[PDB]
């Protein structure tokens, strides 16, 4: 599953 | 509709070597496909506590002309094929400084196990495939700022002060030296002839070259003297560029000697690498 | 790898009413994505008679192209039926065509029990995809170059300035050295007294051109590409000229190509002038 | 099957 930190 | 695809292959040697603790990141070098600069991100031991036992892999958009939609896929190259690939179901939106990826890409246990051949020679080589999607350019010359400025130095043009290096007289510009160095600044602010007796002329020529163009083409052949000069004139980037020139030469021959040199001019990065080198060879 | 996907909708009115026999060809309007394409269709076939033959023809091009295509018929609801597609990219050259000799039967079609010809109109849909082909760490983190940023400080805070540029009444502190290494026009002036008055550029745009002279970047370019071009040309700032030629080119639209073309003729914008011409024609 | 008239 795609995620970010921004 | 237009679709631009481009790969990238990152190699990290001695994957067990890196000190990166859970939460630290190793950013790769930028890359495009021929105005946007991308790069990958890897957290050897996870983004946070939930992922301490996994590797976090993210595609990051470093620079750009003030938004891009892109699909991406990550995988590890074993012969050179693909293993353990993960990829977005769709294209995600990126912007200057945005990143997307998988917080829990692969377990460290699995990757470090040799029966999986994911680390041949303890070398992790990551592989990223990006597909940028747009709906439906002039040839811009490369920045020549650093070049035209070096001209002022080479051919002495519109100079305004004189630097005396052990007798030798060089013409330079108060402004440029000031903006480019804290030590030179403090001088011209607290008066046109500066006495310099701590740097050999050959090294001084090189050091100025850096001050005017940001480059230093003979660096690899006087790294030790240029490290001390860079140190005495607060030129942090020059200092760090000498630091790795010396780090890559590091050997059981000059390791003890490079350490000393590092302890005096306080080369942080270089001191670490040398201590770590001498120990893994004790 | 670069893939440009475009498409064309073709409608033949009163299909069953075409005076075409076996071998006669009826081309369509030529469509585009800089090359010109066009469809071809033989209602009775090419030899065979009991089928409809459809081809994709590259009509015009500047000397080789790889492209995949998909043909299909659109019903009344705009949906897609009876689709046939090339399983790979075929190469086209000026005058070459690729397609399906036996696309769909003359009789499966006409049968209104399938309604492929609403109001006796054939709706052919073509989709084309033009494909074209287009590196270990160091252990030591080396800061990114700060040259431009530090020189920028000289401009922003007016430090160690040595000359004055009067721009329409307003005075700006500068540095002869940097301006001369940076501009053939300024260098030529300080060559032949610490005060130059600029009478051809507005203050706002000026501050932007000096921002470039000192850093090789023009952050607000977009907000003034036309004036900054005029300025870049008068002060021989080649890269900034092109950086503006580029900004203007990306904004070319229907209601402005006339304007931007004139700008290009006046400021000798080779690249932008080309892109503007080519754009006007593409909309003749 | 894909072909050309030429």
């Amino acid at each position: 599953e795609v995620t970010s930190t921004t | 509709s237009k679709v631009v695809k481009f790969s990238y292959m990152w190699t990290i040697n001695n994957f067990s070597f890196c000190r990166e603790e859970m939460g630290e990141v190793i950013k790769s070098s930028t890359f495009s496909s021929g105005k946007l600069k991308w790069c990958l991100r890897v957290n050897p031991k996870g983004l946070d506590e939930e992922s301490k036992d996994y590797l976090s892999l993210y595609l990051l958009l470093v620079s750009c002309p003030k938004e891009v939609r892109a699909k991406f896929k990550f995988s590890i190259l074993n012969k050179g094929e693909e293993t353990k690939a993960m990829e977005s179901q769709r294209a995600y939106r990126f912007v200057q400084g945005k990143d997307w990826g998988f917080k829990k890409f692969i377990r460290r246990g699995f990757l470090l196990d040799e029966a999986n051949g994911l680390l041949p020679d303890d070398k992790l080589t990551l592989f990223c495939e990006v597909s940028v999607v747009q709906d439906s350019m002039v040839k811009v010359p490369e920045c020549r700022l650093a070049d035209e400025l070096g001209g002022l130095w080479e051919n002495s043009r519109f100079t305004d002060c004189c630097l005396c290096v052990a007798g030798q007289e060089f013409q330079a510009h108060k402004a440029i030296l000031a903006a480019r160095s804290p030590v030179f600044s403090a001088m011209f602010e607290h008066k046109n002839r500066v006495e310099i007796n701590d740097v050999e002329p050959e090294v001084f020529k090189e050091m100025m070259c850096f001050i005017y163009t940001g480059k230093a083409p003979n660096l690899d052949k006087m790294a030790d003297d240029l490290l001390a000069a860079a140190d005495k004139y607060a030129l942090e980037r020059l200092k760090v560029m000498c630091e790795d020139a010396l780090c890559s030469n590091l050997s059981v021959e000059n390791a003890a000697e490079i350490l000393i040199l590092a302890d005096l001019h306080s080369a942080d990065q270089l001191k670490t690498q040398a201590v770590d080198f001498i120990n893994y060879h004790a």
